[PDB]
């Protein structure tokens, strides 16, 4: 089964957010340099690419449905190009402070955005971009949101202050607030995406990754092998893996089942940032984003 | 001023 093949990795600034496109064969990276690159993977020419800004663009996602991609900034903005004419949607301050991830939501026509300004916001392009919620609890910068695939009335945020909070879209405190104990903080929270097991996961600085069921708020396992800050920890969609990126210059491929290592790969781009998965598992495909470029990875 | 995770 596992079979890994290197699909096409280019050299770059340091990619800091990244992102597989649902139905063409493009992968969205948006560089610390404040630049972002969309890339057909398969020919490996660019579809299009944009001097955002000067600042880092520390994220960014596809919203296919709309030929979008949105991605936020260090300079606070949040903004929106569509990619087949490059035309500039919207620009606008979304927070006072550094944006550090967005999310999509599968259905609605809601992003969230979190921040180094201790919050979630959440905005409607129905509704001209509007704000329409900001999540306060959060004690520290908001390093990851996501919502749940499975309830996306639901999502969780991850924070440097230790936690995970799990917010329903119109209430203003936290389903619940989940201890970690990983104690520099949390970097990245992410969804089992099956029915069958009610799975979060997160990655820390404290060089651990973490499993919960979100249900009784139990560690089911706690991964360790890392050695250095963990970027992101992530479920595959269709394969038993669990996949993680980390400072010390490797992914690591974990079984979902028993949680032991599988693979640890030397990506050789130093440090790793950003992970993403193609969202139906085409080809098995997964692509992370390093100090010094990305890759493209076929799993099998 | 950028307490941390600068990078």
């Amino acid at each position: 089964k596992l079979d890994i093949k290197k699909t096409f990795s280019n050299r770059s600034d340091r990619v800091k957010g990244i992102d597989f496109h649902p139905t063409e064969p493009w992968v969205l990276t948006t560089l610390y340099s404040g630049r972002v690159e969309i890339w057909n993977y398969e020919t490996q020419v660019e579809v299009r690419s944009i001097q955002v800004t000067e600042t880092p663009v520390r994220a960014g996602k596809f919203i296919a449905r709309k030929n979008w991609i949105i991605v936020g900034s260090d300079d606070f903005r949040i903004r929106v190009f569509n990619y087949n004419t490059g035309e500039k949607v919207v620009d606008f301050e979304a927070h006072p402070d550094y944006i550090r991830s967005i999310a999509v939501h599968p259905t609605k026509p809601y992003v969230l955005s979190g921040s180094d300004d201790l919050t979630v916001k959440l905005w409607n392009w129905e509704n001209n971009w509007a704000l329409e919620q900001t999540f306060e609890g959060h004690e520290h910068f908001v390093m990851c949101v996501a919502f749940n695939p499975k309830d996306p009335s639901t999502f969780a945020s991850g924070c440097l202050d230790r936690t995970v909070k799990v917010w329903s879209l119109g209430q203003s405190t936290p389903n619940f607030t989940l201890t970690t104990g990983q104690e520099r903080g949390v970097n990245y929270v992410d969804y089992y995406p099956l029915p069958d097991k009610p799975y979060m996961i997160t990655a820390s600085d404290d060089l651990t990754i973490k499993i919960w069921d979100y249900q009784t708020k139990s560690c089911v396992a706690t991964l360790e092998g890392h050695m250095s800050n963990v970027s992101f920890a992530v479920f595959h969609p269709t394969l038993p893996i669990i996949i993680s990126g980390s400072e010390d210059g490797t992914l690591k491929i974990w079984n979902s089942s028993t949680y032991k290592v599988e693979k640890t790969l030397n990506v050789g781009l130093e440090r790793s940032w950003c992970i993403a998965t193609h969202p139906t598992g085409r080809k098995n495909y997964i692509a992370s984003g390093f100090d010094n470029g990305f890759t493209v990875l076929s799993l099998g | 001023i950028k307490t941390s995770h600068d990078d």
